[PDB]
């Protein structure tokens, strides 16, 4: 997270750290005791599918303070319309092997109703993004959401570029000072509305980190609520990677 | 007036429109509606989207 403050331990309890064989892979989002929402692109390289770990209650990656809870990833579900090398449909649903125990430090983020999100959450000006990118603390940030037509108009044009699609949205700053970044991939874009926080976006992609005249592009979760709710009731499967169809 | 399109219908969490009658409010998993028919309340110890230490 470029230009952000530290998220005071406890104030971001839905944050997930994803490990493969100890190596830092991505950030994720907790939505209930058993399911995690991260970016599909985090799993492009993955060879050793059986060594994935989701870490929760994590704050400082340099000291185990006890609150940390680690669970094996039993499953990675991805839409059939996501294809590596293309930024679209950048969302992944992750089942855990055994549930996590909810504490003062491990709380799920609300997953809103499609309509509620599109009608209300889409127009909350600012939302917090977070991620890790001696003292390796969780970093948070307050980005303003922009609708696609503005985002394009405010963005600096390039010859070769992906469209911002109906499954993306731009939040952030043009002046080159504040932005989420590659290491935050899959992390929450959390939106407060009247006393409760809701997941609205996933750190998806951007043009570098905090480059002038560029915004961070996020996966538009409102598109996937029915797709996620349905899959969370689905029976456990053999194998880790599942490519569920979208829609 | 009393419609979800107007300011989430005055509802705290979820809002529901019906064709002939006034909008109704609702709540998220682990929350339930209060006597004002707009506000929600946790029916669990750790409802989603609430930060424990900040309350
Ligand atoms: C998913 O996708 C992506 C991602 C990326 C990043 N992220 C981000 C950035 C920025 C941001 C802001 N600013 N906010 C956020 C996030 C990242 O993550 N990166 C990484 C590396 O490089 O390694 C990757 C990529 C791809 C896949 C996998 C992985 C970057 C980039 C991209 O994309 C681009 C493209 C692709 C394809 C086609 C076109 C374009
Ligand atoms: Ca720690």
């Amino acid at each position: 997270i470029v230009g952000g403050k530290v998220c005071p331990k406890g104030e971001c309890p839905w944050q997930v750290l994803l490990l493969v064989n100890g190596a830092q892979l991505c950030g994720g989002t907790l939505i209930n005791t058993i399911w995690v929402v991260s970016a599909a692109h985090c799993f492009d390289k993955i060879k050793n599918w059986r060594n994935l770990i989701a870490v929760l209650g994590e704050h400082d990656l340099s000291e185990h303070d006890g609150d940390e809870q680690s669970r094996r990833v039993a499953q990675v579900i991805i839409p059939s319309t996501y294809v590596p090398g293309t930024t679209n449909h950048d969302i992944a649903l992750l089942r855990l092997h055994q549930p996590v125990v909810l504490t003062d430090h491990v709380v799920p983020l609300c997953l809103p109703e499609r309509t509620f999100s599109e009608r209300t959450l889409a127009f909350v000006r600012f939302s917090l993004v977070s991620g890790w990118g001696t003292a390796l603390e969780l970093m948070v940030l307050n980005v303003p959401r922009l609708m696609t037509q503005d985002c394009l108009q405010q963005s600096r044009k390039v010859g070769d570029s992906p469209n911002i699609t109906e499954y993306m949205f731009c939040a952030g700053y043009s002046d080159g000072s504040k932005d989420s970044c590659k290491g935050d991939s899959g992390g929450p874009h959390a939106t407060h509305y009247r006393g409760t926080w809701y997941l609205t976006g996933i750190v998806s992609w951007g043009q570098g980190c905090a480059t002038v005249g560029h915004f961070g592009v996020y996966t538009r979760v409102s598109q996937y609520i029915e797709w996620l709710q349905k899959l969370m009731r689905s029976e456990p499967r053999p194998g880790v990677l599942l490519r569920a169809p979208f829609p | 007036q009393l419609i979800c399109v107007n300011e989430n219908g005055g509802c705290e969490q979820y809002c529901s429109d019906h064709t002939g009658t006034k909008r109704s409010c609702r709540c998220h998993e682990g929350y339930s509606l209060l006597a004002d028919g707009v506000s929600c309340t946790p029916t669990v110890e750790y409802p989603c989207g609430k930060i424990p230490i900040l309350e």
